């Protein structure tokens, strides 16, 4: 009936309260903190694959090396056009001196 | 919330058998290697091309040069094998406990099989070895043993006269789209699958005792993919080469053949079957049959109870079935020479009776020793 | 919640090194 | 002095490569023994050269 | 013929390989093998190691001038290398090799080893085994009876004799010592990151072992509110 | 505290990586 | 879902909180025992047949090997 069946034991289960339930949370911890500390080696690793009055130009490092006598979106500044005598960036309208300073247009520096 | 309530209705409360074993673990972990094995394809994609000019250097490249390569690209192939690992246990599990009685979710299981077996070859062939070029040769003449429209199939799938870089690069998408192909089958499965809920190794009705997948089968599932991630890594950063053969980083020789050429040995033994039978066609068709004799696999169950558990004479048929099939998986590695061949024809024989015949007869003579027949 | 925020930050700036 | 020419004769002076070269020997000298035969001792040459093979690297790399 | 075990340092579990003989490996290869092998896929960038750093390397990079730089038409050889520079070739064309060789091919040896079944092994046995043809031996064009050769009529000179080269070590040039080092320095390039690897399996094995049985005890934490659980049936 | 838990488990995965790495 | 799934009834189903009970019973001491008892009952029906191919294994490679050796006798 209602009280004819006593809770059968379970001490042989039964452990010995919240130390027990801090230790089992550390130990969650300490879980969490391996798939965390993988989880900064894989990412990064696994990111980490997908890393590595004239002028003339040699392309030295795979760059146009202007050599003479865009700050805007990196097109190719145009020699002897413009109005300030250096250069021109037909994409905007940067006009750069003979130094290669902005002048005029929407180039940064 | 319609998107929360599916991941709930398959994920969370999802009512699971509460005694299934750990092989239950093992299609999960196919859904996690799908995605490795894919994933990798893909940095295996990239800093890849097609090109029989740049795909067997490149491949090098990954190995020497690409950022954490020989990683990724050896993490994909063993990926491969712990794929066909899993997925041949998966079977066994299928085929012990009675559960191809769930025949839609076996059907989409024996077609998974076969599409899962081509990844490997799309993936097998792409590095252009010696070994993949006169593999691919090998198995895309198969099909040339088709009666009458067999010549016309291998030159379209070549692509041309013979395999070259026409190949190649088709194979190529194959290899990145069947991994999608099979991706979405799989989904098919887990539907075709809840609608009738797991079994349970028992192989009786396990209403009475379901319990819950979050807390439960979750965290089971974490630990196996733990495991299996064990197995993975000590394969891939230890013994990266024990499943390979060192054909491999050979640029294909267009004009020479690898003395000893063998298929990888997940498919080592359909091969065997193939060897065995004098025919070419009847080879193509008993390989065939081998991976197709699962589907069959459904329509053979003459018994009344769904598991092995209480079975022990199907169990016994049921291991010398495991035995002759690793017997078949040696046989193909063995060269064509006595007493292999025999072996070879025998351990086919017996596999076809075994499935075929005997387990049935099992099935019928254990119903009569429970005095059900 | 409040310092779910922190916690976040604080792995953010590990994992980002 | 190549240690490898040592080691390989150290080797075949162990009982084991002297018994494998003792099969050897006899088979080399069976080589000649006949014409007409088919006696290459290849087999018998591999024999002993594994074995004794087996006892170089057994003693041969840490001299290397 | 299956070539019996050797006990090769690197292959050591959790241990490396030697660069010094690498090293000494790759001045083997540079001196003696280089003549109708090249290490294609290998770079002096590639080629750095304990070994050779990237300034030994440079070295070496810089003492080649074999198709290293092209000409006004890149026709050719006509310019040194340096560090980017890859491993020269002795031969500009697959016909130029054949040609020098017998009519056969000697393969550049990049990942020689991992194409040979049991390579390491192999290689030493191939450069070291030629043996004694005891009968029916008929080596045709340049070939030499090797047991452990496939066809024993391997046709793959051998150059390697007792001080074949000089170390710069000084380590004896020992035909084997020869034939020992420059295995090394082949399976060093074969594998550029042998050593790499080795540390992440030694970091692998002991996350795993701190992390499998804690997920364990999880595991068991969560499943022994069931494991513990008792049945009992009351029918009324 | 559950929200500690994770700060603490964050800080100390933060930590692990550089000791481990 | 849960409910509506069984005609369940009387059956009382007694449990304990996982704090409570003991982390980790022993596996090795106490579980084993019985995981060699459930090993050696199956086994007697398992490795049977892998005994059976151990020995096929065996016989054909030798028997390979001696189909390879050759007889000096042979063509002599
Ligand atoms: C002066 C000539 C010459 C030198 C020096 C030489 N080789 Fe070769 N090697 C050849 C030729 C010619 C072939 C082509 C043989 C063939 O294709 O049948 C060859 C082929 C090979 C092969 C292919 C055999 C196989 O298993 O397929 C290997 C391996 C090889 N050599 C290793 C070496 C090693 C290792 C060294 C030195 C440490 C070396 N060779 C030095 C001429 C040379
Ligand atoms: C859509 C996802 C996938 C992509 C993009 C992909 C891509 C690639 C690429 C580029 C390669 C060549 C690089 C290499 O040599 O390793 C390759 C190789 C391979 N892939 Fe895949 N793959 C994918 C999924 C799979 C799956 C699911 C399998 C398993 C069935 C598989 C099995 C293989 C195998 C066996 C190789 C040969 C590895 C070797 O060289 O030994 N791939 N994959
Ligand atoms: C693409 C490869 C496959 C994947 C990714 C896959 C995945 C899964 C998953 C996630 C489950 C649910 C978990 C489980 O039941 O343990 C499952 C169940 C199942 N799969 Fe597969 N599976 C694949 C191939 C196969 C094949 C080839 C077969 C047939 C031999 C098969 C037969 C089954 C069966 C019978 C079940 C239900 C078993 C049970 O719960 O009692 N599957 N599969
Ligand atoms: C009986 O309880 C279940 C269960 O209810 C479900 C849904 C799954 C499915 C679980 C998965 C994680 C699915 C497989 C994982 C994938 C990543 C699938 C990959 C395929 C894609 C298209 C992505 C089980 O594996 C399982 O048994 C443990």
């Amino acid at each position: 009936s209602h009280t004819d069946v006593k809770v059968p034991d379970f001490s042989d289960y039964r452990r010995a309260s919240e130390a027990r339930k801090g230790f089992s949370y550390l130990v969650t911890a300490t879980t969490t903190v391996g798939v965390a500390y993988a989880a900064k080696n894989v990412v990064s690793q696994f990111v980490s694959s997908m890393s590595a009055g004239k002028n003339m130009a040699f392309k030295w490092r795979g760059k146009p090396l202007f050599v003479r006598h865009c700050t805007h979106l990196g097109c190719v500044p145009i020699a002897n056009a413009g109005d300030f005598g250096g250069y021109y960036c037909p994409c905007h309208g940067s006009h750069y001196d003979a130094s290669g300073r902005i002048r005029k247009g929407p180039a940064p520096l | 919330h319609p998107l929360f309530k599916i991941i709930n209705h398959s994920f969370i409360d999802l009512p699971a058998p509460s005694n299934i074993s750990s092989w239950w673990n093992f299609g999960s972990l196919l859904g996690v290697c799908l995605m490795v094995q894919i994933i990798t394809g893909l940095f295996l994609a990239m800093h890849y091309t097609s090109d029989t000019m740049t795909a067997f250097s490149s491949v090098t490249h990954i190995c020497r040069d690409v950022n954490y390569g020989w990683l990724i690209r050896y993490m994909h192939a063993n990926g491969a094998s712990m794929f066909f690992i899993c997925l041949f246990l998966h079977v066994g599990r299928g085929l012990y406990y009675g559960s191809y009685t769930f025949m839609e979710t076996w059907n989409i299981g024996v077609l998974l099989l076969f599409a899962v077996m081509a990844t490997a070859f799309m993936g097998y062939v792409l590095p252009w070895g010696q070994m993949s070029f006169w593999g691919a040769t090998v198995i895309t003449n198969l099909l040339s043993a088709i009666p009458y429209i067999g010549t016309t199939l291998v030159e379209w799938i070549w692509g041309g006269f013979s395999v070259d870089k026409a190949t190649l690069t088709r194979f190529f998408a194959f290899h990145f789209i069947l991994p999608f192909i099979i991706a979405a089958l799989a989904i098919v499965h887990l539907l075709f699958l809840h609608e009738t809920g797991s079994n349970n190794p028992t192989g009786l009705n396990s209403d009475a005792d379901k319990i819950p997948f979050h807390p439960y089968y979750t965290i089971k599932d974490i630990l196996g993919i733990l495991i299996m991630f064990l197995i993975l890594m000590t394969l891939v950063l230890f013994f990266p080469d024990m499943l390979g053969d060192p054909d491999n980083y050979m640029p294909a020789n267009p004009l020479n053949t690898p003395p000893h050429i063998k298929p990888e040995w997940y498919f080592l033994f359909a091969y065997a079957i193939l060897r065995s039978i004098p025919n070419k066609l009847g080879g193509v068709l008993a390989l065939i049959l081998s991976i197709l004799i699962l589907a069959l696999m459904p329509f053979l169950h003459t018994s009344k109870q769904r598991s092995l558990m209480f079975r022990p004479i199907t169990q016994i048929l049921y291991w010398i079935l495991v035995a002759n099939l690793l017997i078949l998986t040696w046989i193909g590695g063995q060269p064509v020479e006595h007493p292999f061949i025999i072996i070879g024809q025998l351990a086919s024989i017996s596999y076809f009776s075994i499935i075929l015949i005997l387990m049935p007869i099992s099935g019928i003579i254990e119903d009569k020793m429970l005095k059900l027949y | 919640a409040g310092m779910w925020g922190t916690v976040g930050a604080v792995g953010l700036v590990w994992a980002t090194d | 002095v190549d240690p490898l020419t040592t080691v390989r004769e150290h080797c075949e002076q162990l009982e084991k490569c002297v018994k494998a070269r003792e099969r050897l020997e006899l088979c080399d000298n069976r080589v000649s023994s006949r014409s007409q035969t088919e006696e290459d001792c290849t087999e018998e040459l591999f024999d002993f050269l594994h074995a004794r093979d087996h006892c170089v690297a057994h003693k041969l790399f840490k001299n290397l | 013929l299956h070539p019996p075990s050797y006990p090769w340092s690197h292959r050591g579990l959790l241990s490396s390989l030697d660069h010094t003989s690498i090293r000494r490996g790759f001045q083997v290869y540079k001196q003696v093998c280089s003549s109708c092998h090249s290490m294609d896929y290998v770079a002096y960038r590639h080629l750095v190691g304990v070994c050779y750093t990237e300034e030994e390397a440079k070295a070496l990079a810089e003492e080649v001038e074999v198709q290293d730089g092209p000409n006004d038409d890149g026709e050719m050889f006509m310019r040194p290398g340096k560090l980017s520079d890859y491993f020269p070739k002795p031969y500009p064309n697959p016909e130029a090799a054949r040609a020098a060789n017998n009519g056969a091919l000697p393969p550049d040896l990049s990942y020689i080893v991992r194409a040979r079944h049991g390579g390491e092994d192999y290689v030493f046995s191939l450069l070291t085994g030629y043996c004694e043809p005891p009968t029916g031996v008929s080596l045709r064009e340049g070939l030499y009876f090797n047991p452990y050769f496939p066809g024993q009529a391997i046709g793959m000179a051998p150059p390697i004799y007792t001080e074949v080269l000089e170390y710069d070590d000084g380590t004896p040039a020992t035909m084997s010592q020869v034939a020992k080092d420059v295995a090394t320095f082949l399976r060093w390039a074969s594998e550029p990151e042998h050593d790499h690897r080795k540390r992440m399996g030694l970091k692998m094995l002991l996350m795993m072992g701190l992390l499998l049985p804690l997920t364990y005890a999880m595991k068991r934490h969560k499943w022994s509110v069931l494991k513990s659980r008792k049945l009992a049936y009351r029918p009324p | 505290r559950t929200s500690t838990f994770a700060l603490t488990i964050a800080v100390g995965a933060l930590f692990f990586e550089r000791a481990f790495d | 879902e849960f409910g509506n799934l069984a005609r369940i009834r009387h059956v009382i189903s007694y449990s304990l909180s996982p704090f409570e009970q003991r982390a980790f019973p022993s596996y090795f001491s106490k579980g084993i025992p019985n995981v060699l008892r459930r090993t050696r009952e199956r086994i007697l029906r398992v490795a049977p047949p892998f005994v059976v191919v151990y020995l096929i294994y065996t016989w054909g490679n030798q028997e390979f090997e001696q189909s390879k050796r050759k007889n000096p006798a042979m063509y002599e």
